[PDB]
């Protein structure tokens, strides 16, 4: 089984540098041809740059737009794939997944943000319904107020899956908000408790709110 | 045309 | 750079139909007698997964009803018979050259029934009112097709300033769309109010669904 998980993606200044690292298993490593690839809205899918196996000499090669500031490298000993970047660009912001076998297998991504805003928290908030009526009922999740992307969100720790709408995180002058709704037969709840969890890896921030029914 | 092996079905060609 | 330039953008299939999704680059991508042309699939939340190589080539574990075709400049994917699961951006990609490129993209929509949403409204939470902000949400599930307005009423009258619409990405079982409306007050412009209503207007109805509380009850 092929896995690919990409690592050290995050918040950094105009200018600064940060290094994404790549762990692979599941094929022989020094024999692979590796890559990274990004993906913004803005440029789509956007090859960054590759790395040859021990037989092509460890040959690189890079898009022209990362020329000179970004550095591709291997660990065969690790079975690891480096991305050194240095004066990262607003441009630069992105997911960042890591590619071998050239494209014929691909880690799950990492988040590059490249902004002189700061870190920033959510505000995490359970949405119970109104105070006060059918077969089914919906409750929701709203996490607001953070900086950078991304948040996970899971309804009892990924137990809950089915009914679910997570919603895309929109820009509210300078921070992100997101929802998620989930609907379950009103036999279920308030009976068993249904739990929110919010993860925000930048801050550091794990929360988890219980959706409590509405007092006066 | 020899086969891709490291290089990934999806990679380039060689020689 | 070899530019590679899908057609068309997007694209609605009924269940069972053929989609047929073309790619054309602006020089040839023929290299030793094949055709370096690679098309992969991304649904939603997820990377780029590879479906045919080599122009025509089928991916490892990839269904028979995706085949690919195609040489020199112009390539298409073709996807029969069409499954509620095969909704999702299909990209292709070249391999001739570096730089290695990808198409913009075009994306696959499943066309089902028509649904009309399923409509809950939400006041701002304790905990966000002693925050000093105020948001209140409305959730429009399960619905087709993505095209839908939500209006803002307080007190009957409406409102247009700190209206945020998101929907996620069609459903890979039932082909529909969800979308959540949030309104976000001041705390004090919330208080100021007793009557929150969302109407959805939806290709199903001329009438609208109206969904409202008071802030006042219970």
């Amino acid at each position: 089984e092929v896995k690919l998980e990409e690592s050290g993606g995050g918040l950094v200044q105009p200018g600064g540098s940060m290094k994404l690292s790549c762990a692979a298993s599941g094929f022989t490593f020094s024999d692979a041809w590796m890559d990274w690839v990004r993906q913004s809205p803005e440029k789509g899918l956007e090859w960054v740059a590759e790395i040859r196996n021990k037989v092509n000499n460890h040959a690189t090669n890079y898009a022209e737009s990362v020329k000179g500031r970004f550095t591709i490298s291997r660990d065969d000993s690790r079975s690891v794939v480096y991305l050194q970047m240095n004066n990262l660009k607003p441009e630069d912001t992105g997911i960042y997944y890591c590619t071998g076998l050239t494209f014929d297998y691909w880690g799950q991504g990492t988040t590059l943000t490249v902004s002189s805003a700061k870190t920033t928290a959510p505000s995490v908030y359970p949405l119970a319904p109104v105070c006060g009526t059918g077969s089914s009922v919906t409750l929701g999740c709203l996490v607001k107020g953070y900086f950078p992307e991304p948040v996970t969100l899971t309804w009892n720790s990924g137990s809950l899956s089915s009914g679910v709408h997570t919603f895309p995180a929109l820009l509210l002058s300078g921070l992100y908000t997101l929802s998620s709704s989930v609907t379950v037969t009103s036999n279920t709840w308030p009976s068993q408790t249904i739990t929110c969890n919010v993860a925000h890896p930048a801050s550091s921030t794990k929360v988890d709110k219980k959706i409590e029914p509405r007092g006066p | 045309p020899g086969p891709p092996g490291g290089r990934g079905l999806t990679g380039p060609i060689g020689p | 750079d070899i530019v590679l330039t899908q057609s068309p953008a997007s694209l609605a299939v009924s269940l069972g139909q053929r989609a047929t999704i073309s790619c054309r680059a602006s020089e040839s991508v023929d290299n030793y007698g094949i055709s370096s042309m690679n098309w992969f699939q991304q649904k939603a939340g997820q990377p780029p997964k590879f479906l045919i190589y080599a122009a025509s080539k089928q991916g490892s574990g990839v269904p028979a009803r995706f085949s690919g075709s195609g040489s020199g400049t112009d390539f298409s994917l073709i996807i029969h018979p069409v499954e509620e699961d095969d909704t999702a951006v299909y990209f292709c990609q070249q391999s001739k050259g570096v730089p290695y490129t990808f198409g913009g993209g075009t994306k696959l929509e499943i066309k089902r029934a028509d649904a009309a949403p399923t409509v809950s409204i939400f006041p701002p939470s304790s905990e966000q009112l002693t925050s000093g902000g105020a948001s209140v949400v409305c959730f429009l599930n399960n619905f087709y097709p993505k095209d839908i307005n939500v209006k803002w009423k307080i007190d009957g009258s409406e409102r247009q300033n700190g209206v945020l619409n998101s929907w996620t990405d069609q459903d890979s079982k039932d082909s529909t769309y969800s979308m959540s409306s949030t309104l976000t007050l001041t705390k004090d412009e919330y208080e100021r109010h007793n009557s929150y209503t969302c109407e959805a207007t939806h290709k199903t109805s001329t009438s609208p669904i109206v969904k409202s509380f008071n802030r006042n009850e219970c």
